[PDB]
């Protein structure tokens, strides 16, 4: 028979895995805890939940696993299944579904010093809080924190994992070159690790593994940023249209119309928290108030122009301010006496006529030095607005310390 | 503890394989009982109704008996239920994979024998919708529990007897019950039903079914989709009294209103059931406004093409314009050149005068028409949606009521 | 420590997980139960369910798992698996949709004085009466029910660790607020056997939503619409986009009722405030498009059709739109006799479309004071029903 | 009696066949064990998740000194069935899966020889995560892949190679997913291609490790494009067509922004569905999307130009003079080089008369004027934008038909990887 | 009683589950296999993914459960755990998203004679080919391919119990007619082993769908719209309304197109009679409001840009207004200059005229073809398919 099963024989004649292996009464156990980052699957914003697969490399020590691999066929190292040998309960914590544990249950391995290393793989869903405020230009201080569910610092101490070789701390989130996929929507600007036990429960002890994280958001810059720069060019367009054409209505409520689409669509993609409005949101929010003031000053303009001097009358201030100051301004600048007496009434009627389209001209002059006005005053407004939203937007830059 | 030695010498001898009667042909009664606790979900999309019931089972087993005199007066103990015989009471007509209970419960055993068993569980039932009047309907699905492995020739299933009278109904609690929100639990009935196409010796020849007469609450269909379609229909009838102009825009009200009512065909299409045996009722109207808003473009369309005929394109006839206005119960040469044009021009705008005339009285003739077709459509199938009713009782054959 | 494994291995040398951990069968097992609450996982009206994330500190003395420490190395304070000692069979009494009792089964901290302490984590999917008539400004009162199933009292008697829930760890929901949080023990009696109480424990959360994210997604659109309905009175009729403006929002209306549908719960119990807000906008678009309709009716009527009654007139011309000072309303051969004829026909004519002309201009003054009335009076009607919609439910948040 | 009985118990009862115990004469060898894969059926290739579901059987082949019996002692039983609960298997797991499964889903019985070769084909469903290329969307083509590791041991323990067949007496790795021509049935969606199969080891860690060596099975899986073209391609393409249409309106009809304002809803209601129905990944836009935005962005450049048109048409002298040099390089070079086609009171009166319709006569030819600086200026903007528009959108769906998977599976490996040609 | 619990004693007190139930092992076991339908619980075109409640009926013998009844006091059958004895490897070959084999293991009746019957219930999630070509109106071929996945034939033979699936217990599915069924069974041979035949039984379902949901859903309002779009041609083009209904029935089309993407399966594998049907009528409207473009530039052509045709008179004015007998259409110094000036008007004004006449008659006879091209292509997409149907 292969000396690896009477080792095993040997090894687990007494064995328990339901106690911890305190070699004296009062002990504590080290273990020594590190991730590996396979792929990070997703973070999901409207759970508020980031999915990921992870390699929890556990390491610590058992006095009763020892042998001499002289005394064998030198058989320095074993694997033993997981469920034989002692296992800390390291769990993570802050999971949002009910996946305490791990998935795998991978083999363990052991020395004959009675060093056992263990590097199980599983699927951990965790739920970390989303700042909403720069969404989607934002950055996301994600969290994954892993302690024993079960056992306290009196019992276990935790610490953090070493390299390849055994000098140092790792520190970090260690990533494999090799069999990591990159999130197409996701950058990892920090990956570090750290212990921050509490102060007012001293048997607190965990050790947190923070996911700093910038979403590229081109996708978003595709689909939403570009159709509302273009309806606010519209909106903008509106206020150069004549009068008489007849379609400044019928292109501000249809532009109206796309921003509501737009925000039909921004609905099921914005994240739900209603701690602060997300930029984007903002940004929509004040496309469509803009757009709803372009209609209001569109039905402003059209009703100044359909004016007539049997239904309005024009006021000093309106001829002072619309025709006399802002047009320098804005460069705008411009029996047979039966048949005697009927020529004359036709003649009498013309003048009349003419009188009365000059006032009505008067009037559309004034709608147009609005309308000019109006679209001078959009122009600048919308361009403001846009830019400082999109300078606060760009200034969103995750720090340069994470905080490790 | 005496329960330590009584569980000892009951499950010395115990085999959970094995039915409990006594000899040959002997059949173990095993009386049912339900408790919906709260009615979670009618899912129409695959027709499941998602409930929470708590089930009492009751039979008699001869092995757990014991003298209560030789042991300290204890009269009732406590089993888990995986250490004893079940009878296998399983919902036949399941959606799901779940056939058994979903929690497994202690079951009691008094000194007879008496055994007494309170699982509860959540059961995805199947449910055929009655699309026939959506969303004023109502629904009758049922829960069918039989004994999954065994037959009438070994077990006996039958309905609770409490106080003498057998317990014909779910019995729901009075007081810790709260209503689902969208549904109106009217009859409760329940039934021992037998196939009488298989032989007695089939395990299918008898089962237990408690049924759910259950009316669904058309608040929210009538606030958020009923009603604003009604008003949208009802706008169409006002293009009638539109000019036949050029800024009339009787066709653009008439194409917009349907253009609103294909928005709201996409929005009904997300919730009525797929069942294809019938054509709810909301779609039956819906499909009514979309014809009635196309013969109402088709007539707009005709109003425009009569009102806006012009002696140059067509010739008015005698017999049409008797038909439509008598059936309304309801060096010097250039003077004399412009003369006969002023006249010309006049007699072909009286002539136009004359269609429009035309055009006014064949829209007030069709008004009265459509409006009398829409509100008699409406009003047809909101009264057939409401006059659909429960039965009075919860079988048309039986006197009985099945109410405690 | 082969302490440690002697210790378990004497300790569950004959232990029965079935029988209740009592010294006498008369007496009972005092349980301390309480529930430390770790996050709000989500709220559903439609099922009117709400999943929580708990941990169920249950305390308990067994005393057959007891030692003396001095004869096992001085060990005091081990860790069972809870699969091999016995587990009270508490239930969530309302559960929903998740599991009825604990499943996960954690390790459990044992004394030498027999103490059990147990803190299993649950996702308690509860089922609590949801009140939608205040949204999205509701307050919502969520029990979770906890009970011994299959005992009772004098047999397994809960009682609560505290008064009130533990929330130290509770982080931030987002959505909603801990208004207050209590933990009340019920017996209930049956008629059956008076001297056999049935113990319950409740506890019952107050959460107010925090309703900033449905005013700013559903709220501030529906009032921008209803703001904008109303300006179409302003219009004047001669432009053609007097229809288009009123059917067009009401496009706009149409469409985002799907963003309502799609956020807003779809619940019948009753109307919430968002419903209500979003009909009285529906409708207030529905009366304007007619009153539009009428507008530009009596705008377009000729007068050979109609003539215009004096009483009508006289109050739209002489007495309204005097009392609108803000509004700047206005209140010898045959071919010469042959051409003679022609003119004097021409002058006629041009007599006759000066009066119709008139006779038109009145119809339009009568329609432009109609327009200004009805657009001070629908402004007025906006505002007052949006004040009188959310006002009452402001002011009892305050 | 059954003999099978009788060999099961001295083969795992007598002999103690341990489960746990890699089947080795000595702790330094190294099981060498086998791998193929057959995929059944292809479920789907969802990539709003990036996730790709598939039916696989997967073929485990080794060897076990210890299940070595005798043929003709145990009256000639040759083949032998035994469940995985009582034998050691090597636990080969899908490391890259976005499910939680790591697993196969039956655990079928596995098959032993006289020799002691076992063999096992456990059938299983896998939801793998591969990145989706959206850059030639719909057009495109994805490379999927499914990496089988073994984490319960090292390579120093057990050596995963790619399983032989023996074809005219020569050994030939099997490099491909196997796939039966008679069985499987064609993706309503997808095609295979390539199928490459390769074993990987990296050097840079070392062999003690448990990620030292895996076995890779790539998919070059081509979409097929008919539904979206049917769907999405060219309603979107009319409507953008139709949207040059708005420069053969005249003026004089109130339509002219109308009928390009709603082509432009009808184009965001088609981004709508494209983002309904694509990721959120941000690696390269994708081919409709770029082509919507550019279309989105030339309709609004046509809404604008509709706009300049329409205040050059309502232009009056009232309002607007007219330059001697616009006038004169349009009316005289773009029809052109586009191919355009008591009595005292009462004479007073009469003349007062004539001189009010002479200056009605000038306002009247100044807005012809204007009519017609208003129509050659839209016939110049449609020779400009309807020939780059119908470019514009040939060019991008001629790019993305262009797009085919190169012949060789690998960027430099010359051997096409296929079951007609095995290597060796 | 406690005759059963012995007897289940005696049965299981050498019984070993892992070895197959023969005398010899070069015999083999018979198993009959049938299957019934409970309900047929989805289809997904989109995935092939047929989802159903299946109820297998599985008879053998085994030589080793077998007793004496009048040994035992009379008992004859038994029921027992499905754990406790060997079970046959019946695998789903064609399985897409269930479990391949049974997973709930009842109780199973067992004789004295060593008959044993078994009757697990299953969801089986099928992989059968699905075609849309017929789409609504389409006829679905699905297949399941029950197999002995690890034993077979010589060690375990397994035969059809009846040559159809027993569908007495059948639920109606409501959006299906199961309209035949029927079973067979497969030896499949190899060339490395010809003499170990390989068996399988294949259970074939050709299930009709009932099109009355996408008849409503669908077919109605791309009927309305195709009307629409034909009559659009009968608005005069004096009204500014003619544009306006062309594309705003055009926008009607473009969001019911939501609809359609959202109840019709998203399958490449070929276009639907849906699919074309919405093709046609999205082709219709664009060609309809293409020459609505260009009949109402030829309504606005000036007299002074264009000049008339004699072509066009001739084919516009005389020949075409013949046989469109439907039609009611009809077959001192400045006074001079005013007089010129009002000649000039005039016969500028009857040239516009005859351009508007022009534009009328276009009108007219393209209303007239619209109509036959609408009624002719809803007849040549659908008739066909109907005629198929009715026969």
């Amino acid at each position: 028979s292969v000396m690896e099963d009477t080792l095993l024989s040997v090894l687990f004649e007494t064995y328990n895995p339901k106690v911890r292996p305190a070699q004296t009464v009062g002990d504590k156990v080290t273990v020594r805890v590190g991730l590996t980052l396979t792929n990070l699957l997703i973070l999901n914003e409207k759970i508020e939940e980031m999915t990921t697969n992870v390699f929890l490399n556990l390491a610590w020590t058992d006095y009763r696993l020892q042998w001499d691999p002289a005394a064998y066929e030198g058989i320095k190292d074993l694997r033993i299944p997981s469920s034989d040998v002692w296992q800390p309960d390291i769990v993570l914590m802050n999971n949002n579904d009910g996946s305490f544990e791990i998935t795998l249950h991978v083999n363990v391995l052991v020395q004959h010093t009675g060093a056992v290393s263990w590097q199980p793989s599983a699927i951990y869903r965790s739920s970390c809080t989303i700042k909403v405020m720069y969404f989607p230009f934002d950055w996301q201080n994600c969290t994954m924190v892993f302690k024993s569910y079960t056992y306290d610092t009196s019992e276990v101490t935790l610490q953090h994992a070493l390299d390849a070789k055994g000098e140092r701390e790792v520190k970090e989130i260690v990533i494999n070159k090799d069999a990591f996929t990159e999130n197409g929507q996701w950058s990892i600007e920090h990956k570090p690790s750290r212990k921050n036990w509490r102060s007012d429960d001293p048997s607190y002890e965990d050790v947190t593994f923070y996911l700093i994280i910038q979403r590229k958001p081109l996708f978003y810059i595709v689909y939403t940023i570009i159709p509302c720069i273009l309806i606010s060019i519209l909106a903008i367009l509106v206020f150069y249209l004549p009068p008489d054409a007849g379609e400044k209505m019928s292109l501000s409520i249809s532009a109206l119309l796309a921003v509501t689409v737009f925000l039909l669509l921004l609905a099921d993609k914005v994240p739900e928290t209603s701690l602060s409005v997300p930029i984007i949101i903002r940004y929509l929010m004040f496309i469509m108030i803009l757009v709803a003031f372009s209609v209001i000053l569109s039905v402003v303009v059209l009703n100044l122009h359909h004016r007539s001097p049997n239904t309005h009358t024009m006021p000093n201030w309106i001829r002072q301010i619309f025709i006399e100051t802002l047009p320098p301004f804005l460069w705008i600048q411009r029996d047979l006496k039966e048949a005697v007496e009927a020529i004359k009434y036709i003649a009498e009627q013309l003048e009349s006529a003419s009188e009365f389209d000059d006032l009505k001209k008067d009037w559309q002059y004034v709608a147009m030095v609005a309308d000019r006005l109006f679209l001078y005053v959009f122009f600048v407004i919308c361009s403001i607005g846009t830019f400082s939203i999109f300078l606060d937007a760009s200034h969103n830059v995750p720090p340069d310390n994470p905080f490790a | 503890n005496e329960e330590g030695r009584l569980i000892e010498k009951l499950l010395g001898d115990y085999d959970k394989r094995i039915i409990p009667a006594k000899t040959l042909d002997h059949i173990i009664d095993v009386t049912l009982k339900l408790t919906l606790t709260n009615l979670i979900s009618l899912n129409e999309k695959e027709e499941a109704l998602t409930t929470n019931v708590w089930i009492e089972i009751q039979w008699n087993d001869y092995r757990l008996s014991w003298n209560t005199s030789e042991y300290e007066g204890i009269d009732l103990v406590r089993i888990p239920s995986e250490l004893l015989w079940l009878p296998d009471v399983v919902l036949e007509n399941n959606v799901d994979g779940q056939f058994e209970v979903a929690y497994y419960a202690n079951v009691l055993v008094y000194n007879d024998g008496s055994m007494y068993w309170l699982p509860p569980a959540i059961y995805r039932s199947t449910c055929p919708i009655a699309v026939t009047y959506f969303p004023f309907d109502w629904q009758n699905c049922s829960l069918v529990f039989r004994s999954q492995t065994y037959n009438a020739h070994e077990v006996n299933l039958q309905l609770s007897a409490e106080e003498g009278e057998a317990v014909e109904w779910i019995h729901i609690d009075p007081e810790d019950f709260t209503e689902n929100g969208e549904w109106t639990i009217r009859h409760r009935p329940a039934k021992k039903n037998y196939n009488w196409q298989l032989t007695k010796d089939d395990t299918d020849f008898q089962e237990i079914i408690f049924f759910l007469i259950i009316q669904r609450k058309p608040l929210f269909y009538i606030i958020n989709i009923i009603a604003p379609c009604v008003l949208i229909s009802s706008l169409v009838v006002l293009v009638y009294f539109l000019p036949a102009q050029a800024g009339g825009q009787k066709c653009t009200l008439s194409i917009s209103v349907l253009l609103a009512q294909t928005i709201f065909l996409f929005l009904i299409a997300q919730k009525v059931p797929e069942t294809s045996l019938n054509v709810p009722l909301i779609g039956k109207y819906l499909i009514f406004v979309m014809f009635v808003s196309m013969l109402i473009v088709m007539n707009c369309v005709i109003v425009l093409n009569v009102s806006l005929r012009t002696p140059n394109t067509h010739s008015l006839s005698e017999k049409i314009k008797h038909l439509f206005l008598g059936f309304l119960p309801k060096c010097v040469e250039a003077c004399n050149f412009i003369a006969k044009s002023t006249k010309e021009q006049n007699d072909s705008g009286s002539e136009n005068e004359n269609w429009v005339l035309i055009g006014k009285v064949i829209d007030k003739a069709c008004f009265w028409i459509a409006l009398l077709l829409f509100s008699i459509g409406t009003l047809a199938i909101f009264l057939t949606g409401h006059f659909n009713q429960v039965p009075e009782f919860p079988f048309p054959g039986d006197p009985r009521k099945y109410v405690p | 420590s082969e302490h440690e494994t002697r210790l378990v291995a004497n300790l569950l040398e004959n232990y029965n997980k079935v029988i209740r951990p009592v010294e006498h069968h008369t007496h009972f097992v005092d349980i301390t139960v309480g529930l430390q609450l770790i996050q709000l996982i989500s709220v559903d009206e439609v099922n009117q369910i709400v999943e929580t994330n708990v941990r169920l500190r249950q305390q308990w003395i067994d005393v057959r798992l007891r030692w003396n420490p001095a004869d096992y190395g001085g060990i005091k304070k081990i860790r069972l698996p809870s699969d091999d000692v016995w587990l009270p069979d508490l239930v969530l009494y309302n559960n929903a949709d998740g599991d009825f009792a604990i499943v996960h089964m954690t390790k459990l901290l044992l004394d030498y004085t027999g103490k059990i302490m147990w803190t299993p984590p649950a996702i308690f999917k509860s089922y609590c009466e949801i009140i939608v008539t205040h949204f999205p400004f509701d307050q919502q009162n969520c029990t979770m029910k906890l009970g011994i199933w299959t005992y009772d009292g004098t047999k397994v008697s809960i009682s609560p660790e505290s008064d009130r829930p533990d929330l130290s760890t509770f982080m931030e929901s987002g959505e909603w607020v801990m208004k207050d949080y209590r933990g009340w023990k019920h017996w209930v009696y049956y008629t059956c056997c008076p001297d056999t109480p049935y113990l319950d424990i409740t506890y019952h959360f107050i959460m107010q939503r925090i309703p900033l994210y449905f005013v700013v997604n559903v709220i501030i659109p529906c009032l921008l619409f209803s703001f904008l309905t109303g300006l179409v009175f302003y219009l004047p009729t001669d432009s053609g986009e007097k229809m288009t403006l009123s059917i067009s929002v009401l496009l706009s209306l149409t469409v985002f009722l799907l963003v309502i549908v799609e956020l807003i719960p779809s619940t019948s119990s009753a109307v919430p405030l968002i419903g209500k807000y979003m009909l009285f906008t529906m409708i207030f678009v529905i009366s304007s498009i007619i009153i539009t309709v009428v507008v530009i009716n009596t705008h377009h009527r000729s007068p050979s059709t109609h003539t215009m009654p004096q009483w009508v007139r006289k109050i739209f011309i002489d007495t309204i739109p005097n009392v609108m000072f803000f509004s700047t309303m206005k209140r010898k051969n045959p071919d010469v006799k042959s051409a003679i004829e022609g003119v004097k026909y021409i002058a006629e004519h041009m007599k006759s479309d000066e009066e119709s002309s008139n006779a038109a201009e009145e119809w339009k003054y009568v329609a432009m004071v109609i327009d200004h009335i009805l657009l001070c009076v629908f402004m007025l009607i906006c505002i007052i029903g949006t004040v009188s919609v959310f006002a009452g439910r402001l002011i009892e948040l305050s | 009696v059954n003999e099978e009985e009788r060999l099961i118990n001295d083969l795992l009862i007598v002999n103690k066949y341990n489960k746990h115990v890699r089947p080795v004469k000595h702790n330094n060898e190294v099981v060498n064990i086998a791998l193929s894969l057959t995929l059944s059926n292809l479920i789907s290739l969802k990539e709003t998740d990036e996730t790709l579901t598939s039916n696989v059987w997967m073929d485990h082949a080794w060897y076990d000194h210890r299940l070595t019996w005798n043929a003709s002692e145990y009256s000639d039983i040759s083949i032998l069935r035994l469940p995985p609960e009582l034998v050691w298997i090597p636990d080969i797991v899908l490391q890259n899966n976005n499910d939680g499964q790591y697993h196969v889903a039956y655990f079928c019985n596995v098959l032993v020889r006289p020799n002691g070769y076992v063999t096992w084909l456990p059938p299983a469903i896998f939801r793998s995560s591969c990145p989706i290329n959206v850059l030639y969307f719909p057009f495109d083509w994805q490379n999927c892949s499914l990496k089988f590791t073994a984490l319960n041991y090292d390579a120093n323990e057990i050596t995963m190679d790619l399983m032989t067949d023996t074809i005219d007496g020569k050994d030939y790795p099997i490099e491909w997913i196997i796939i039966d021509p008679e069985a499987f049935t064609e993706n309503g969606e997808w095609e295979i291609i390539h199928k490459p199969a390769k074993k990987n080891i990296y050097p840079d860690k070392f062999p003690n490790g448990t990620n030292y060596q895996d076995v890779t099975f790539y998919l070059i899986i081509r979409r097929k494009p008919l539904f979206y073209v049917i769907n999405f391609i060219t309603p979107c393409v009319l409507i953008s067509f139709l949207a040059s249409l708005a420069f053969y309106l005249p003026a004089e009809s109130g339509e002219k922004m109308s009928t390009a304002i709603s082509v432009l809803l009808a184009q965001a209601v088609f981004l709508l569905l494209t983002s309904q129905r694509l990721p959120e990944t941000a690696l390269a836009v994708p081919l409709i999307g770029k082509y919507l935005m550019f279309i989105m962005s030339l309709v609004t450049g046509v809404i604008v130009n509709c706009g300049i048109v329409l205040n050059f048409h309502f232009r009056t002298p009232s309002t607007h003079v007219l330059s001697t040099r616009v006038k004169q390089i349009f009316l005289e070079k773009l029809p052109r080089i586009l191919h355009m086609s008591e009595i005292k009171s009462g004479i007073d009166s009469t003349n007062y008369i004539v001189k009010q319709i002479k200056e009605k006569n000038a306002y009247d030819e100044e807005v012809g004027n204007w009519n017609l600086v208003g129509q050659t200026i839209d016939r110049l903007s449609m020779f400009i934008i309807t020939p780059v528009m119908v470019l514009g959108t040939i060019f991008i769906f001629v790019m993305g038909n262009f797009n085919h998977p190169p012949a060789k599976p690998f960027e430099g490996d010359p051997f096409d990887y296929s079951s007609d040609h095995p290597r060796c």
